[PDB]
């Protein structure tokens, strides 16, 4: 081709939000997200693809765009019972070397459970063990016994766990009602 | 040889590609879409899809130059069908119509170096996106919702305004954003105001808590009394649930809370 072909000049692009998404200082926006719902983190290389898949092992990236444009999206919560069971405020935790926290530092791996997890029924296996003996605190038992009381029970699993639970309850009580959990289980089927 | 380039009958955004070439029937054309508008509204419903090839191995940045950045900030990027554009043209869409098939196209692309692959640029609207934690505190401490997803900006219908609520409300628990936080009777914010008001018992906003939680959650004040009621066993407002006598603490606990007309 002897003639020189016109080259038109690309238009000097303009980023928009998604594409100037920073997966490092997204960690209060990914966490509490729920389950199947997207959470985009903008473009994202390999290495850097990897490391969110270790930050995060709950949630699977899902390459919704190209140049990297990648979307987290929570499969399950990990949460274990004896972490996030014995308080109501804790929703998620960053465990690393061993320790669990609740302030990101870099190299942690989320840790979240249900939302409303005592709603469900898990904690009651947890807490029953959790608060006879010196291991009882008295706010915690206290009110995971009255939000047990006042329980939604959604599911099959919630009614069978709060039988369960009131099952044993009342076979503890019956061996000795003078222990603060005894206590507070009449004090509640009082009220 | 013989390049040209002719508007149609079409809108200016479209034009023909016109090869006269030295045998007769190259002497060919070719219609090509070209993108020069900023969109402000959606070429289809609920989705935008500007007519920019965006080629392979080029920066996304430039698919976003054909969009208001006003209207951009709640549309994503997704990958859309296959093109061609040619490469001294990088972007002008071709269009597989007649003669154009995608087999002519890797044909010429083998044949000279003025043919590139890509996707067509398209743009899907879900909500806005946040980046960083200030934008979050903005959106659920609700200071600044100008630019905030359903899910962070819902009124606290949703518990995903629970874990930045937690440590913004031990500040100021008289904020109205808190208490219509606390109004939602989620378990967070119940522990958190049964923890704040262990200590502060006596100020306006337990009182408020109080009123909402009893009494289908009423186990979250009592708590939050008996500690203040332990620590301040001095104050003249908890000798109805901690008498001050050292051996009757319970003296007026249940039924018999009537029998001192003052409580």
């Amino acid at each position: 081709v002897s003639v020189e072909l016109p080259k038109r000049d690309p238009p000097p692009g303009v980023p928009t939000d998604e594409m100037l998404l920073n997966v490092d200082k997204m960690h209060d926006v990914i966490a509490p997200a729920k389950l199947l719902e997207y959470v985009h983190i903008g473009p994202l290389a390999k290495d850097k693809e990897d490391k969110v898949k270790k930050r995060y092992p709950e949630f699977r990236l899902v390459n919704t765009g190209p140049g990297g444009l990648s979307a987290l999206l929570r499969q399950s919560y990990n949460g274990t019972a004896p972490n996030c069971c014995r308080t109501f405020n804790r929703t998620h935790y960053w465990k690393k070397d061993g320790k669990i926290s609740d302030k990101y530092e870099e190299g942690a791996v989320l840790e979240s459970c249900w939302p409303d997890v005592h709603d469900t029924g898990k904690c009651d296996v947890d807490l029953f063990d959790w608060c006879q003996g010196d291991t009882f605190d008295r706010n915690i038992c206290h009110q995971w016994i009255g939000s047990a009381f006042n329980r939604s029970n959604r599911t099959v699993e919630g009614q069978q766990s709060l039988i369960n639970l009131y099952n044993k309850m009342q076979t503890l009580c019956s061996k000795d009602a003078s222990v603060p959990i005894c206590e507070s289980f009449l004090h509640h089927l009082r009220a | 040889n013989r390049i040209k380039i002719a508007p149609g009958i079409a809108d200016i955004r479209d034009k023909y590609m016109e090869l006269g070439f030295n045998y007769p029937e190259y002497n060919r054309a070719v219609k090509f879409a070209e993108e020069s508008y900023t969109y402000y509204y959606e070429t289809s419903p609920g989705e935008i899809k500007p007519k920019f090839c965006l080629i392979d191995g080029m920066s996304i940045d430039h698919c976003s130059s054909f969009i208001v950045p006003e209207f951009a900030k709640q549309y994503v990027l997704i990958h859309g069908e296959p093109c061609s554009s040619f490469k001294f043209r990088p972007g002008s869409l071709i269009y597989y119509q007649n003669e154009v098939t995608p087999e002519y196209i890797k044909d010429l692309k083998h044949a000279t170096d003025y043919i590139a692959s890509g996707q067509r640029c398209h743009f899907i609207k879900k909500d806005y996106l946040l980046g960083d934690s200030d934008s979050v505190a903005k959106c659920c401490s609700k200071t600044n919702t100008k630019h905030c997803p359903k899910i962070f900006n819902n009124n606290y219908k949703t518990e995903h305004c629970d874990d930045f609520m937690t440590g913004f409300c031990r500040n100021d628990p008289g904020n109205p954003n808190c208490l219509e936080w606390l109004r939602a009777k989620r378990k967070p914010a119940m522990s958190t105001y049964s923890d704040i008001c262990s200590k502060h018992m006596d100020a306006r906003y337990c009182s408020e808590f109080i009123r909402i939680i009893r009494p289908d959650y009423f186990t979250f004040g009592d708590t939050a009394l008996y500690v203040f009621c332990n620590d301040h066993k001095g104050n003249r407002n908890c000798w109805c649930a901690n008498y001050p006598k050292s051996n009757s603490g319970d003296k007026y606990l249940g039924p018999r809370v009537c029998w001192l007309h003052e409580c």
